[PDB]
RNA sequence: UUAAUA
RNA sequence: AUUGGAGGGCAAGUCUGGUGCCAGCAGCCGCGGUAAUUCCAGCUCCAAUAGUGUAUAUUAAAGUUGCUGUGAUUAAAACGCUCGUAGUUGAAUUA
RNA sequence: ACGAUCAGAUACCGUCGUAGUCCUAACUAUAAACGAUGUCAACCAAGGAUUGGAUGAAAACCUUGUUCAGAACUUAAAGAGAAAUCUUGAGUUUAUGGACUUCAGGG
RNA sequence: AAAGAAAAAGGAAGCAUUCAGCAAUAACAGGUCUGUG
């Protein structure tokens, strides 16, 4: 069907995610991401349902691979926090989708006379809290957005949200790596039955 | 909200969605009537009479067992008081405040609340007369309510 | 003779209301279909979200109901909200 | 709330949390129970939120003290909820 | 206090659709509220509704489908004559093809179109675009 | 010439043949040359030239503010504002802004479908500041019953018959036109009974032509 | 200042080449363990809820 | 108009508060509107 | 400390 | 073929002669202190036309009297507060 | 009433000082008596904290979950407004009508 | 951490080395129609 039997995660990915403490959120829970949270922790820390994290991740990868088949440059991935600069750059390397690592200039999506006027068809943001500028410009240019949201994040101007930890380098590096691996798999460039050559430590900061 | 002050409380009772008697209740209506009429002779208000049955005899609602309300049963048995229960308890409060007001002439919050209490009495008496419960010759007098409400 | 309407407008997939010509926050998400091997297909399912829906911070949940309805997600939205 | 749930079929957990009247069909939180008096074997049926001192049906051994919202049964009184 | 329960219900429905909600709850249910909803349903402005009995003038749950711009009630229900239908329609409906009044008549609670066909006037209840 | 945005590239190639195609998918217009390419022979009408002033240490800095309205007589219109130190530059800048602010005007019939379309489909209210302008459909014979200020705009939108009821400080010529443009702007956003049908699935020009544009 | 350390506004060919040699360096033995794992007891609740033990 | 939402006071579902005297000019100010500061100092200067 | 007017 | 006007409201002159904060125009804003687009005249043309100006009053404009239909934090305007009769308005429910 | 200051000072500054300030009885009936926001009722975006109950967990008080009532606060790309601002409304109003009372008509 | 600052030494010269010239936007109804065919 639309979610065939081949897209379920292997036990290793769930093994890896717990090893990178992806499932652990923050203390305060936003109303929008109550569904993703499974149960409050012992120390009042949100614990995300890892199955729902993967289901959103594959769906996000399917959307990205659809646009990126024809024109990879129409996907823009921004990473405000320094713990995601390497991950976003590595994503740019293996997919060809334009990446923004440093500070996001407020107007690079709307100022057409500006020399860095970039017209995307999709935006990926590592953190709605940090990259609010890229998020808010999507409301002026008619562009859907994908975000890696923690339990405290504001789910405004985002359309596909990936509930995960997005503070620790292990959590940030893994999700970008897993997103890139799944993007290529949908693209067909990577057989689903074989192991990717590049390991996660290449994405870590 | 409340009639006179700006308070707004929703403290209520929640009748269950079962108009019939519960399965575990096996007492017949004759035992309920005889016990409830025995309490009526002891000089107990119908609001309190039903409570005693609910707490002690497990008869929480009387319309569920006998099919008729508490006041209607007492009217049939002749134990219904001449002055309705809610009007009597309001006249008892007005007398109580007025007695305190005799020695304490400088109390201006008791004079304000006595005004509110007596306005309630004239609102209820107006309703009961239209409902034919009270004869039109009834009238609340502070020089008279002391004896009838004692 | 000449056509009455200048154009036939789109309907938001969440609120089932028209998308104004000036609504500059209205997105359009294309979800391609996959074959049995997980490799996507040229065809896709189109989704539309009105501008006001996105700004309230509710478009993500509203889409999840639609994604789950069409089968792209299976165990995301619980039963009591699957309306 | 921005996220909305089904209104005809509310979950048991949500209905248990709601105020006794703001439920779909309002239900009381009280119940009728029977207490096993420690002195004898008799059982007395009584309300949950009783507003008076409750004694055994056989003898005058007290079984509960009314405290503004629920009977405070003694530590040695065992009760079962009548269904 | 609650004087017009139909006013409370129709303001609940419009507020629900302005926010884009899928379904709304109306606490006091009446015959007039049900007949008003049935008129709207026949013109396909609401999907359906379900009346839940609570032994206390129970509740109504209405399902909305992106179509009811505004449903409103009209304060004191003026006695509307058959010659006054156009004066009311020209005032309350956006055009001559879109809206529909609602009137209570001896033959039931009807809209202006089928009350005109039955040749009868009555007190006006409300309208909906 | 020399388009910079993706839609500007598409229209210059003659790939987006209709301005209504842009309005369907809500793509923003950022080149005034796009509108000139898709709507040739537009008519110009300068509503007013009001002069504003800023107090400075040496005196007053007078600039001329131009309100111009544009739009072919077949259901399109636009209002733009620009203030500049010269009349010539104020009108030219406002003219550019008017083309960028193009909007579709939905109009219908009054009582029956006898061609052609002449009046607004329903009652529309434009909410500027204190000024509020209401538009009511009218029969064939009646012209635009309105003040000269919004009548000039309503002519350019192709609305031959309408009724108006204005409220507020209509002497504010800046807001008077701005309220008329607001009432017309939401004509296609109001869901009538005839727009219930979803129609058919269409393809966005920016998605099906993305391969050519990038390369 | 360049000899002491890098400068934000200065970027030359030598600096870029040094960055590429060091960032692409990948350890032969990854620092993610396989035969140890191990976490607190409440961690094991989700592994068994998911469906796999350790 | 209203330079402050709270009118410059600390007043709420009260509506009369007692006066306190200013420490310098001896003016009467309401207790909530007064600018209250606390001082804890040694009776011997650092010299 | 005092400091009015056009 | 006359009447009124030619700064704006409001269609019509930055034409020429006198007049110089005087005479005066001006329903309102205002123009006139010697280079008057507004005074007094000459020419020209603007509106209506056997009619055209003025004054007073009615009506519309006026959503500036409000039933349709107004406003009340700061523009004018919520009684100091509560009780209270007339008046107005009043939950669901009956084959 | 003095003494200062000042051009003068019937004032601000300093000293003295009658009525008054205080209690009882009786009048007076006005305040920027202000939230400059009438009373009742329905719907209504995210929170954190607090006062008083109810109810589970955790050994009167503290720490947490739910819920009722109260005085408030923070955020809004949303609604409204001429704007300031309002959001426990000043929102749901030219898409104009839930009930009632009072008041205003350029200075 | 940076733009930079204060001695001291060296130097003819270490206040931007010192002193000057040119010196933006806007304005006064500031002076000159007795400088001008």
């Amino acid at each position: 069907t639309n979610f065939p039997d081949i897209l379920k995660p292997s036990a290793e990915d769930i093994k890896m995610m717990v090893a990178c403490r992806v499932h652990i959120g923050a203390t305060n829970l936003n109303f929008a991401m109550e569904e993703y949270v499974y149960e409050r922790g012992n120390n009042n820390e949100c614990i995300f349902n890892l199955m729902k994290t993967w289901e959103k991740l594959s769906l996000a990868a399917r959307v990205i691979a659809g646009i990126s088949n024809e024109t990879p440059s129409d996907v823009v991935a921004v990473a405000g926090r320094e713990m995601a600069h390497r991950a976003s750059l590595k994503f740019m390397k293996y997919t060809g989708c334009t990446a923004v690592a440093g500070r996001f200039t407020p107007g690079s999506f709307t100022n057409q006379i500006q020399k860095k006027f970039m017209e995307p068809r999709l935006i990926i943001v590592s953190d709605p809290s940090v990259d609010h500028q890229a998020l808010r410009e999507s409301g002026y240019i008619n562009v859907p957005t994908i975000a890696f949201c923690n339990s405290d994040n504001s789910l405004k101007n985002v359309d596909i949200a990936i509930p995960c930890n997005n503070r620790s380098r292990l959590s940030i590096g893994l999700m970008w790596w897993m997103l890139t691996r799944e993007i290529l798999r949908y693209q067909g460039k990577l057989a689903r039955d074989e192991k990717w050559d590049v390991m996660v430590d290449l994405f870590l900061h | 909200g409340r009639m006179y002050n700006p308070g707004r409380g929703i403290s209520r009772r929640c009748i269950p969605y079962r108009r019939s008697a519960p399965s575990w209740l096996k007492t017949s209506t004759l035992e309920v009537i005889d016990e409830m009429c025995k309490l009526a002779k002891k000089g107990i208000a119908p609001s309190q009479i039903g409570a005693i049955m609910r707490d002690t005899h497990g008869v929480g609602l009387v319309k569920s067992v006998t099919g008729s309300k508490v006041l209607r049963i007492l009217k049939l048995a002749g134990l219904a008081p001449k002055i309705p229960e809610d009007l009597y308890f309001l006249m008892k409060r007005a007398v109580s405040v007025r007695k305190h007001l005799e020695k304490n002439k400088k109390d201006k919050d008791a004079k304000y609340h006595l005004i509110l209490i007596e306005s309630k009495i004239h609102r209820l008496t107006r309703y009961y007369k239209s409902a034919k419960v009270l004869e039109a010759s009834f009238k609340y007098d502070a020089n008279t309510a002391s004896a009838i409400v004692s | 003779n000449k056509k009455i309407e200048l154009y036939i407008p789109r309907h938001c997939s969440v609120t089932h209301t028209l998308i104004a010509a000036d609504d500059h926050a209205a997105v359009q998400i294309l979800v391609p279909h996959v074959n049995e091997n997980g490799v996507i297909l040229p065809e896709s399912t189109v989704y539309t979200v009105k501008g006001s829906v996105r700004k309230d911070g509710i478009s993500d949940h509203s889409l999840n109901r639609q994604f789950q309805k069409d089968g792209f997600l299976k165990t995301v939205v619980p039963k009591n909200m699957m309306i | 709330p921005l996220i909305e749930v089904d209104l005809l079929n509310p979950t048991a957990a949500s209905e248990a949390k709601a105020h006794k009247m703001k439920r779909l069909v309002p239900t009381p939180n009280s119940y009728f129970l029977e207490i096993k008096c420690p002195k004898c074997g008799a059982t007395t049926t009584t309300f949950s939120h009783a507003h008076r001192q409750i004694l055994c049906q056989k003898c005058g051994q007290p079984l509960g003290q009314p405290t503004g919202g629920k009977l405070k049964l003694t530590q040695q009184c065992k009760f079962r909820i009548k269904k | 206090v609650r004087v017009n329960v139909l006013a409370d219900a129709l303001k609940s429905i419009t507020n629900a659709e302005k926010q884009g909600k899928r379904q709304v709850m109306i606490r006091p249910a009446s015959k007039v509220i049900c007949e008003f909803l049935n008129v709207m349903m026949k013109h396909q402005y609401i999907t359906d509704y379900t009346v839940v009995d609570t032994h206390r003038s129970g509740k109504i749950v209405v399902n909305l489908n992106g179509r009811l711009n505004k449903c409103a009630v009209i304060s004191p229900r003026f006695n509307v004559t058959l010659s006054e239908f156009d004066k009311w329609e020209a005032n309350l409906l956006p055009s001559r093809h879109f809206g529909a009044l609602v009137l209570t008549t001896s033959y039931g609670i009807l809209d202006n179109t089928e009350a005109r066909a039955k040749h009868t006037g009555g007190r006006i209840l409300g309208f909906f675009y | 010439w020399t388009p910079v945005t993706k839609l500007g590239r598409l229209v210059k190639d003659g790939k987006v043949k209709s301005i209504d195609q842009i309005f369907e998918f809500g793509i923003k217009i950022k080149e005034y040359q796009i509108v000139d390419h898709l709507l040739p022979g537009l008519k110009e009408e300068v509503m007013t030239m009001q002069s504003v002033q800023k107090q400075t240490s040496a005196g007053q800095r007078t600039r001329l503010k131009a309100y111009v309205a544009i739009g072919d007589h077949n259901g399109h219109a636009g209002l733009g504002v620009k203030c500049a130190k010269e009349v010539a530059e104020a009108i030219k800048g406002a003219m550019i802004q008017a083309k960028l602010a193009m909007v579709p005007v939905r109009r219908g019939y009054w009582g029956a479908t006898i061609g052609e379309v002449h009046t607004v489909p329903c009652k529309l209210t434009g909410a500027c500041g204190s000024v509020r302008v209401r538009l009511v459909p009218a029969p064939r014979g009646t012209g635009i019953v309105a003040a000269p200020t919004p009548k000039k705009f309503l002519i350019l939108a192709g609305i031959e018959d309408v009724f108006t009821q204005t409220t507020g400080h209509t002497k504010t010529l800046g807001n008077f036109v701005k309220a008329t443009y607001d009432a017309v702007r939401q004509s296609y956003g109001f869901q009538t009974k005839d727009l219930w049908k979803v129609g058919g699935v269409k393809q966005s020009p920016m998605d099906k032509y993305a391969k050519i544009l990038a390369e | 200042r360049i000899q002491k350390g890098p400068v934000r506004g200065i970027s030359f060919k030598l600096q870029e080449e040094e960055r590429e040699r060091r960032d692409n360096y990948v350890p032969e033995k990854s620092e993610v363990n396989i035969d140890k794992i191990t976490a607190d007891p409440v961690t094991l609740k989700m592994l068994e809820s998911i469906g796999m033990p350790i | 108009t209203s330079k402050r939402r709270n009118n410059g006071r600390s007043k709420k579902g009260r509506g009369h508060t007692q006066n306190v005297r200013c420490s310098h000019c001896g003016r009467c100010v309401p207790k909530d509107k007064a600018i209250k500061r606390y001082q804890i100092k040694n009776i011997v200067e650092a010299a």
